[PDB]
């Protein structure tokens, strides 16, 4: 009932948060893919016509909300913020996490490390029609896809657009702070704006500025290690590569499931109107339809779940990227594990991650404390801080770092008469007013 | 205007078969009004060096519109105006 | 389950989940809102009320005087809890429509095993035992094309039904971080006041 | 324009909260649930072999999914605190939770 730990040192942490933001667009066409370029089919597949638009409808309305999760996150400021020429802070190195001028790059050297990781060569992101025609690459995955009518539409905002998007965020809170996402960008030195954010923790600021190397070294080492601990990993973005190998899993079952009958006698167009004159012939392709639009419905309706998904992962990446980012927050355990000081953006194919700048205590110490004291009848309270004791004398400190200071009249305001307060002890105020 | 995904400008006659397409058709696989972007060859569009707003996306940074006789223009998405703050 | 429909059970058992609850709250009690930002920090109960009534606007003078009645209103609400989840059958309707809708959902689907959809019979023992093999593959087909139907809008309605109870989950845990952890300043987020 | 109220007394409550987490994990059974343990209807389901496997990849993806709800919830804590003996924090009860 009178023990407490006051920290004596603290630490620097920066940790690292991966959301996904879209998934890939993609477009069915009805016609060949249920009937496969016969023209006895394509009479047959018009009583059905009302039953191939809802699915268009449908495809193309997760298409564009899809370039809707993107502009959401990163298109939050309407003035592009060029790049500084200078990369040191006031001893804060930002070198690695802003664009370089002297490369032919226009992304950062952790932005080039998030690619190079997701294996996007998986899918049909990138594959041109003119090998597709000939040679041994018609045995490939996405040549059938392509041949049985199942596309996907680019994005509209490039990787380019989304890096220069990230080095504007990143310019902006450098150069200006928490005040560009009021109105007008209002420069700032980094000292000062560190001191201020150090402010809105419960440490005071002269704390900064008798430390401010300690700090710029142990920012600078983290940011090394988190750089460095990229490359040796092998699995530490497996929620934007789950993302791809579901999307490609789909679509590769949705090509391979035209390979059942249906109760038909074959399961090609071919050899059944090969086979039957046209009075039989009608009662086996129409099984066929009928059970190939199932899987078009069934890949709909698995495909707008998953919109929903990541629509609810876009949503809380754009509310993480306007209160994480463009100020500090004091919710508990939103952006980071401990004390939020500010937050960097990056890049990522189909997603965003999330340097956080996080504030932790480290070496503790036993004291005892006591509720208040009072000198001459009256009961004096701290203003900012609590009653400690080294072991001989009374101090009154802050709550997150150990500094001492003589108890006074300008740091205790007075209540009480110490007959109601439990646990109250005598001490002497000291005075600053003696002539 | 029509665009063609995953295509080269040269090829668009040959894996469009040209030669079995109505008169009219045949006008929108070549011409003088053909851009390349990295989604395919768009015809029909002219392309212009302005950067406007997105009036009708297309992908990979272009958007189309409708400009001044009244013609339809191509060019790249402006993601904002250039800004600059003198840091001290 | 002589339908293969099994309930796989859960990987946390109820004595595990018990202990993280009570780990939490001797943490809340003893160290308070400090372990959940970096190692837990000991600091006497009255003082971090005093602390906790310092957020609101209410200085810290008022508990000190007040100590006792504040202790006796405290317990006198948690007494008044605990009885009221006695005398009352309506209160935790939430769950119990959670286990009603699997249940029901599970029993429907086991029903719908008795529709023939447009064949002679809902058995596959009567109709092989009657038809022979050039006539009965027509029929069976048909049971086997109306029971993927079934699988298929159980496996839709669960993924909706995870959908929701995925959205409750991460409203819990936003709860569970920012108000047991600390003290949240958002207005009716958690309580009334 | 010149009046204000300003309280004099005050009150502490309690007030709960009930909310689902989890529900119930379910595997399906395709052999056994369409074709009633006879072998000439299982000569017939392996034509729509694909039908089935993206059921049970769907089922399993909720599974292991309940399994993280729960762990988002109550696994915050790296530490395990123990219970103190004592139930008197200054005044206030303990006993009950
Ligand atoms: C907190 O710990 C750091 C190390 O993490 C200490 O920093 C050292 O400070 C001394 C001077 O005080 C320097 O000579 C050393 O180079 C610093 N670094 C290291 C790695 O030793 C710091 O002094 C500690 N603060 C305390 C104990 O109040
Ligand atoms: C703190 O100081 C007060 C005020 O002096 C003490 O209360 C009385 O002190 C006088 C001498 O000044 C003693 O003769 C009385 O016996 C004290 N009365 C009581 C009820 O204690 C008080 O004892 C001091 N110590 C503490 C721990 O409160
Ligand atoms: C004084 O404030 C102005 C406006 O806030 C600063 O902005 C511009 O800076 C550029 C580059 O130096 C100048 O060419 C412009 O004339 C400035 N004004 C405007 C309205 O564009 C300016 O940098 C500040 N002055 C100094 C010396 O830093
Ligand atoms: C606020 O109301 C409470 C009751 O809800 C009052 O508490 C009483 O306080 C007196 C001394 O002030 C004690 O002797 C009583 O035992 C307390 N309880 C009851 C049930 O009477 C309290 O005084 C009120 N505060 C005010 C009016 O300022
Ligand atoms: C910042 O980091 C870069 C890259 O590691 C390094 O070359 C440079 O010396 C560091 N310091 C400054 C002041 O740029
Ligand atoms: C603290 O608790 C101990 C042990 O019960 C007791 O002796 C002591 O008087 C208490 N101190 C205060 C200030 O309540
Ligand atoms: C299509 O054009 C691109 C860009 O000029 C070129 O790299 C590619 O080789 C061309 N493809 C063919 C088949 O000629
Ligand atoms: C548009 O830009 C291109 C590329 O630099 C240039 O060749 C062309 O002349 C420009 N057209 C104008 C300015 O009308
Ligand atoms: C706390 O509540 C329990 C349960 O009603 C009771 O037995 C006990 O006396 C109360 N007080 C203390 C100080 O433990």
């Amino acid at each position: 009932n009178n023990s407490i730990a006051i920290p004596t040192n603290f630490s620097i942490s920066v940790t690292t948060e991966v959301m996904p933001v879209s998934m890939a667009k993609t477009s069915v066409d009805c016609t060949m893919y249920i009937c496969g370029d016969s023209l006895e089919c394509s009479n047959l597949l018009l009583q059905y016509g009302s039953f191939c638009t809802q699915l268009n409808r449908a495809l193309s309305g997760i298409a564009v909300e899809q370039d809707k999760n993107t502009q959401e996150v990163f298109a939050q400021v309407k003035q592009m913020y060029k790049t500084p020429t200078i990369r040191d802070f006031g001893g804060f190195n930002f070198s690695q996490i802003l664009p370089d001028p002297l490369k032919p790059t226009k992304r950062s050297f952790i932005e080039d490390l998030l690619y190079n990781k997701v294996t996007l060569a998986d899918a049909g992101f990138m594959k041109q029609y003119a090998d597709c025609l000939g040679g041994i690459n018609a045995r490939d995955l996405i040549c059938a896809q392509k041949f049985n009518g199942l596309t996907v539409l680019p994005p509209l905002l490039t990787d380019d657009m989304i890096a220069a998007y990230t080095a504007a965020l990143i310019s902006g809170t450098a150069t200006a702070g928490w005040t560009f996402g009021a109105g007008a960008a209002l420069q700032i030195p980094f000292a000062m704006q560190m001191a201020y954010r150090f402010n809105g923790i419960g440490v005071t600021q002269n704390v900064l500025y008798e430390n401010q190397k300690q700090i710029a070294n142990q920012f600078n080492k983290a940011i090394t290690q988190i750089q460095e601990s990229l490359t040796t990993t092998s699995t530490a973005l497996g929620k934007l590569q789950d993302v791809v190998n579901q999307n490609a899993q789909a679509l590769n079952t949705l090509v391979k499931q035209l390979s059942s009958n249906f109760g038909a006698i074959s399961s090609a167009l071919n050899d059944i109107l090969s086979r039957l004159d046209k009075v039989e012939a009608e009662v086996q392709i129409d099984r066929l339809i009928t059970g190939r639009l199932q899987s078009l419905q069934t890949y709909v309706t698995q495909q707008l779940i998953r919109a929903a998904e990541i629509r609810t992962s876009a949503n809380l990446a754009a509310t993480k990227m306007s209160e994480c980012v463009l100020g500090q927050s004091k919710r508990v355990d939103f952006c980071g594990k401990g004390y939020h000081l500010m937050s960097f953006p990056q890049s990522a194919p189909h997603g965003v991650v999330f340097l956080h700048v996080t504030y932790v205590p480290s070496q503790e110490r036993n004291f005892t404390t006591a509720p208040a004291i009072c000198h001459e009848g009256k009961a004096y309270f701290p203003r900012e801080g609590v009653f400690v004791s080294n072991g001989s004398f009374w101090f009154i400190t802050q709550r997150n770092f150990y500094s001492p200071q003589i108890i006074t009249t300008d740091n205790t305001f007075v209540a009480g008469s110490c007959d109601v307060v439990i646990g109250i002890i005598n001490n002497t105020v000291y005075d600053p007013l003696q002539p | 205007a029509v665009l063609y995904q995953d295509v080269n400008c040269t090829d668009v006659p040959t894996t469009l078969h040209a030669d079995q397409l109505a008169p009219s058709w045949r006008v929108y696989t070549t011409g003088p009004y053909v851009f390349q972007t990295q989604a395919g060859c768009l015809i029909g569009a002219e392309h212009v060096n302005a950067s406007y707003q997105c009036d009708i996306p297309i992908g990979a940074g272009i958007c189309a519109s409708y400009h001044t006789q009244k013609s339809i223009v191509a060019y790249t998405m402006s993601l904002g105006a250039e800004n600059s703050v003198a840091y001290a």
